C-alpha cells in the first residue's frame, strides 16, 4: 500500500539551508507528482511546489522560487526539498504529497517534518511556584516555565499522579525564548495542607526541577 | 489568484448530527478542459489532512458514505449525515483548477455542549522571580465554553495591556471545555509601584466581568 | 510522461 516517509525534525541556525527527504513506497515512482506543502502552525496549507521525476521537471510558487529548491532521486525513490536563507518564518511542518491520476493534486499525505529555524542555544527553564494570592471547594496553584529553549518541556504534577485538573498551556516566544505556564485544581482539603509540586523535565538542557507550591 | 473562504470557522456540534460546511471561489473554478478540481480533506491535530472528496462529489478509496460534496461553480457544500467523533478536526476546501492551487482557512469541528463561565485565578509574581529583577503576574481562565472570551488587566484600576502574553488550549477531550492563560511580565521596580493587581474576564455567560484581583499586602 | 496537472496548465 501507498507510503511515503519522511525525514525528520531539524533544528537549524537562521541563514543556513535545510533538506527534507521524502521516500516513496507502493507505486510507480516515476509515474506520479510529487508536491510540498507548507503548514505554518498560524497560516493554514500552503503549495510550495511540485516535481515529476518522469521527466524531472518542477513547477514552483512565486513565493518560493529560489527559496526551495526540490530535486529527486530515481534509484532510491526519494524526494528532496532543499531551502535556502532560513527565515523564523520558516519554522513550520513540511508535508509531501502524491496525487490521483486524473482526480486530485493531494491523495496520499506524508507524516510531515517539523523546521524550526531559531538562533538561541539551548537554555535551561526557570520554574517559579504560583501561589494563590486569597484563601478558600477547588483551588488552583499553578507553574511558570519561562525562558527556555528548545521545546520540547515536560510538565507534571505530584510526579504525574495528580492528573485531573491538569492544563498544560502551549508556549509562547518570549523573546527568542520559550515560557509556558501548567495550572492544577485540587480540592481545598488537600491543599494547602498537603505537598503540591510541579515537577519540569527538559530533555535537551537535561535538568529536572522540582517546585513545592508553597503559601506566600 | 483564487481564493476560498470556508463560511463557518467553527463549527459547534453533537454527535451523530447534520453537519454542513460551506466554501466560496473568488471566481468560477470550472477548468476550461470541463472538471471542477475541488477536493475536501480533513487534518486531525498532530496528522496530515486526509483526503474525503474529490472532484466536487467523488468519495475517496475508503472513506464512509456519511459524507459527500454537491454545488458548482463557486458555491459548494461537505456534508456528513452523522457526526462520528473521528469525525472530528479541521475539514479544508481546495481549488486545483487555477495556476496556483489554494486551500480555504479551515473550519473545524468541534463538540456542542452547555455554556460555562471562566474560572478565574490570579497569581502574584513568585518572590523568587522577584528576587531577581523580574515580575510576572499570571492569570488562568479555566474550562469555560463558549469558546470565545476577553481577559482585561488593572493596576491599581488602571487598564494595561503592553507585554501581556495570552495562551490558548484547544477543545478538552473529556469535558469540551477550552482554557485560557495570560501572563502580564513587568520588572521588579514597576510592579514595585502598584499595589492593586487585577484580572479580568469577558465571557457571554455573564452581563458583567468576572474580577479577581491581588493588593500587594503580604 | 508528461504529467496529467501539467497538460491540464
Amino acid at each position: 500500500q501507498v507510503q511515503l516517509r519522511q525525514s525528520g525534525p531539524e533544528l537549524v541556525k537562521p541563514g543556513a539551508s535545510v533538506r527534507i527527504s521524502c521516500k516513496a513506497s507502493g507505486y510507480t515512482f516515476t509515474s506520479y507528482y510529487i508536491h510540498w506543502v507548507k503548514q505554518r502552525p498560524g497560516q493554514g496549507l500552503e503549495w510550495i511546489g511540485w516535481i515529476y521525476p518522469g521527466n524531472v521537471n518542477t513547477k514552483y510558487n512565486e513565493k518560493f522560487k529560489g527559496k526551495a529548491t526540490l530535486t529527486a532521486d530515481k534509484s532510491s525513490s526519494t524526494a528532496y526539498m532543499q531551502l535556502s536563507s532560513l527565515t523564523s518564518e520558516d519554522s513550520a511542518v513540511y508535508f509531501c504529497a502524491r496525487d490521483d491520476y486524473d482526480g486530485a493534486w493531494f491523495a496520499y499525505w506524508g507524516q510531515g517534518t517539523l523546521v524550526t529555524v531559531s538562533a538561541a542555544k539551548t537554555t535551561p527553564p526557570s520554574v517559579y511556584p504560583l501561589a494563590p494570592g486569597s484563601a478558600a471547594s477547588m483551588v488552583t496553584l499553578g507553574c511558570l516555565v519561562k525562558g527556555y529553549f528548545p521545546e520540547p518541556v515536560t510538565v507534571t504534577w505530584n510526579s504525574g499522579s495528580l492528573s485531573s485538573g491538569v492544563h498544560t498551556f502551549p508556549a509562547v516566544l518570549q523573546s527568542d525564548l520559550y515560557t509556558l505556564s501548567s495550572s492544577v485544581t485540587v480540592p481545598s482539603s488537600t491543599w494547602p495542607s498537603q505537598t503540591v509540586t510541579c515537577n519540569v523535565a527538559h530533555p535537551a538542557s537535561s535538568t529536572k526541577v522540582d517546585k513545592k507550591i508553597v503559601p506566600r | 489568484d483564487v481564493l476560498m473562504t470556508q463560511t463557518p470557522l467553527s463549527l459547534p456540534v453533537s454527535l451523530g448530527d447534520q453537519a454542513s460546511i460551506s466554501c466560496r471561489s473568488s471566481q468560477s473554478i470550472v477548468h476550461n478542459n470541463g472538471n471542477t478540481y475541488l477536493d475536501w480533506s480533513l487534518q486531525k491535530p498532530g496528522q496530515s489532512p486526509k483526503l474525503l472528496i474529490y472532484k466536487v462529489s467523488n468519495r475517496f478509496s475508503g472513506v464512509p458514505d456519511r459524507f459527500s460534496g454537491s454545488g458548482s461553480g463557486t458555491d459548494f457544500t461537505l456534508k456528513i449525515s452523522r457526526v462520528e467523533a473521528e469525525d472530528l478536526g479541521v475539514y479544508y476546501c481546495f481549488q486545483g483548477s487555477h495556476v496556483p492551487p489554494t486551500f480555504g482557512g479551515g473550519t473545524k469541528l468541534e463538540i456542542k455542549r452547555a455554556d460555562a463561565a471562566p474560572t478565574v485565578s490570579i497569581f502574584p509574581p513568585s518572590s523568587e522571580q522577584l528576587t531577581s529583577g523580574g515580575a510576572s503576574v499570571v492569570c488562568f481562565l479555566n474550562n469555560f465554553y463558549p469558546k470565545d472570551i476577553n481577559v482585561k488587566w488593572k493596576i491599581d484600576g488602571s487598564e494595561r495591556q503592553n507585554g501581556v502574553l495570552n495562551s490558548w488550549t484547544d477543545q478538552d477531550s473529556k469535558d469540551s471545555t477550552y482554557s485560557m492563560s495570560s501572563t502580564l511580565t513587568l520588572t521588579k521596580d514597576e510592579y514595585e509601584r502598584h499595589n492593586s493587581y487585577t484580572c479580568e474576564a469577558t465571557h457571554k455567560t455573564s452581563t458583567s466581568p468576572i474580577v479577581k484581583s491581588f493588593n500587594r499586602n503580604e | 510522461n508528461t504529467g496529467w496537472l501539467a497538460g491540464l496548465f
